[PDB]
């Protein structure tokens, strides 16, 4: 399959990815940066520009969703892992191996998290993941390097 | 880090309630002075509602508080309070419930059973919530409201296919006062609607006259009604006639007599020997009480009147 | 089979009409999962996994996939298993993302313009999918029986149109379809029928 087409597929993946995220109610106006001391470990604010970093990015928000039972988080996790698939393949077509990195190992406290403030670590978290979505489409906007 | 008190509230639609918030970052206790309220973290409390309770205690109210969608598995508000950017992720829940609930009493003409109804369309903001009656009886019928009254005892209903909750009250006194009120019932408590009172004069259903008759007159012209006045009840009212030419759709025009005593009218018709449908209900007529259901049809016979002018 | 305009689910069938003059044997669906794209050159799988669907009353066997995934290639077919052995038949490799369905275009407004004597047509695209979308449009005279002219839009950006009457005293009635530019899809719903207004548009032109 030609590079260009797939550009094209995960730049279509990453609108439908915000589409359905902008559909969720919770998420109508939330910003895409916040403070919350409590919730460090999930991914944003600084910018990302490296492959690997991305990946463990996508992999991070990946297990974050993971504890959620919703059917459009469900969704949201196998688009996540369409889009992780897509990346690989990209990088791969640039002669730069990215080696396969799960998340983070210390994440225990995420579930004390979640029993504190649930509710928060899912409404912050989907926002985040929405503006690095929209850093997502810049960042191939730009032609980013290996 | 941050504590909230109190942290569960459960209260109606129209009151107000208030907040308090202490905050504590980096083994320092930030001074009350700084301290800003979010509302779901999407929308900025103005600082016109804030208070200083102590040094280090914030305060925030709420005024005309409302109704509280239920979004996801989530049901519930949150509020924040924190200091200029960084914000703790500990929330207090809010839990705002629509108590007024219509409730709609019948009494039968029969005077013996009442037949009362209500819906609960209006519960989809809370679900899994206790749902109860509570009527007092009162000797005197009802009056003025004093205040709610402290007696009360239960009385179940059960659920038909139209999803209204119904149940009947038997037997029933024609002269005392049943003030009843539903009440919503929760594991944060209970909330209680507000009351009504019900006469059961008042809301009586008289039964629908029968054995209704019309003919045409003979060399009169004009159109003879007969019936029997209903048993049920025995007061003075009002009567309502509706007749038209019969077939599958028919053109109906309204007529009304206020004479109770009264028991027939007469009224010409342009038509000679039309078969005509006639209905007849009874109603109170200071407007106290429901309408009656239509009689039964009465039709008429087709027979010459009078001898012709041109033949 | 198609995916719905949500992109939530994914149905479909396969026949058995003439299939009905062999009977007696058993019927399955076999699918399998590739990583990105279907294939480019078929070969036989080893490793398959069966679904269990039902049969719908007009004689097509319903089946359904939830949840799906819209850049994942689907390699399905159908075995026969007869008393003495059992068939493969040929597999086949779709994509959900190229046989998306879309929505009808939703508040699709018509107006005659003022001092102007052209019909115009407004519309507002679907929410899905976030892709090229070419637009099919179809009006006429309303009445009992309609004598309707097609219409086509190449462009995506576009949201209105105008076009020329012959008549500018009659009431219009306009529909709108969309499709993908690409054409990896299949044609949407006819949007919701919109009435014009009956008004003067320029001034008297003789006494
Ligand atoms: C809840 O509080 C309101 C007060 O709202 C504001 O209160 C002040 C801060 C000031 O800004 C007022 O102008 C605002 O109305 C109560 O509304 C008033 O309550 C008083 C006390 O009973 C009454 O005399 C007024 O008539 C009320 N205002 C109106 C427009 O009717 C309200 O009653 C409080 N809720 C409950 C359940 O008591
Ligand atoms: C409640 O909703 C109504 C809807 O118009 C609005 O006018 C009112 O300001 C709202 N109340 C609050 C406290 O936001
Ligand atoms: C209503 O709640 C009260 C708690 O105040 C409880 O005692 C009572 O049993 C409840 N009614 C029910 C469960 O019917
Ligand atoms: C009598 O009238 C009431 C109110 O119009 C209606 O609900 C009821 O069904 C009627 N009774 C019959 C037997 O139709
Ligand atoms: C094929 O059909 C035969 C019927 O005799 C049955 O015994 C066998 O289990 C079937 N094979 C499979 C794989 O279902
Ligand atoms: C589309 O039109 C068909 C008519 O064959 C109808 O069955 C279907 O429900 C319609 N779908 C939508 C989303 O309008």
């Amino acid at each position: 399959v030609p590079i260009q087409k797939v550009q094209d597929d995960t730049k279509t993946l990453i609108k439908t990815i915000v589409t359905r995220i902008n559909d969720i109610s919770h998420t109508q106006s939330v910003s895409s940066k916040q403070k919350v001391t409590g919730l460090d470990f999930i991914p944003g604010l600084h910018p990302i520009l490296t492959l690997s970093k991305m990946d463990q990015t996508l992999a991070v928000y990946q297990q974050i969703l993971t504890s959620m039972p919703s059917r459009n988080v469900i969704q949201i996790s196998n688009d996540l892992e369409n889009l992780r698939d897509l990346l690989h393949v990209l990088a791969f077509s640039k002669s730069c191996h990215l080696p396969w990195a799960s998340g983070l190992e210390t994440l225990d406290s995420l579930g004390g998290v979640l029993e504190a403030s649930g509710y928060s670590t899912e409404v912050v978290a989907l926002s985040r993941l929405q503006g690095s979505l929209q850093d997502m489409l810049w960042q191939l906007d730009l032609s980013p390097g290996c | 880090d941050v504590i909230y008190f109190p942290p569960k509230i459960l209260t109606s639609v129209g009151s107000n309630v208030s907040f308090h918030c202490i905050y504590k970052k980096e083994n320092k206790i930030v001074p009350s002075k700084e301290i800003v309220w979010w509302m779901n973290l999407a929308e900025k409390i103005p600082q016109s509602q804030y208070d200083v309770v102590s040094d280090h205690v914030s305060k925030v109210t709420f005024f005309n508080l409302n109704e509280t969608k239920p979004r996801g598995k989530f049901t519930y508000d949150a509020v924040y309070c924190c200091n200029e950017h960084e914000c703790h992720h500990r929330y207090a829940e809010l839990y705002v419930i629509d108590v007024n609930i219509n409730i709609s009493c019948e009494t039968d003409g029969y005077l013996t059973k009442m037949t009362c109804r209500w819906s609960t369309s209006t519960i989809q903001s809370l679900a899994e919530s206790t749902l109860q009656l509570r009527y007092h009886r009162s000797s005197l019928y009802c009056s003025d409201i004093p205040s709610i009254h402290p007696i009360s005892e239960p009385k179940d209903c059960y659920l038909q296919s139209d999803g209204f909750y119904e149940c009947i009250f038997q037997p029933i006194f024609l002269l005392s006062g049943y003030t009843m009120w539903i009440r919503i019932n929760h594991s944060l408590g209970s909330l209680d609607s507000p009351p009504t009172c019900v006469l059961p004069d008042s809301v009586v259903k008289p039964l629908p006259p029968s054995s209704v008759k019309a003919e045409i007159t003979i060399n009169i012209g004009l159109l003879k009604i007969s019936w029997e006045k209903p048993v049920f009840p025995e007061n003075n009212l009002q009567f309502q006639i509706r007749y038209g030419l019969s077939g599958k759709e028919v053109q109906w025009k309204m007529y009304e007599v206020y004479d109770a005593k009264s028991k027939s009218v007469s009224l010409p018709v342009p038509d000679l020997c039309a078969v005509y449908a006639v209905q007849v209900r009874c109603k109170r007529l200071d407007g106290l009480g429901y309408w009656s259901n239509w009689s039964n049809p009465a039709y008429t016979v087709v027979m010459d009147i009078k001898v012709p002018m041109r033949g």
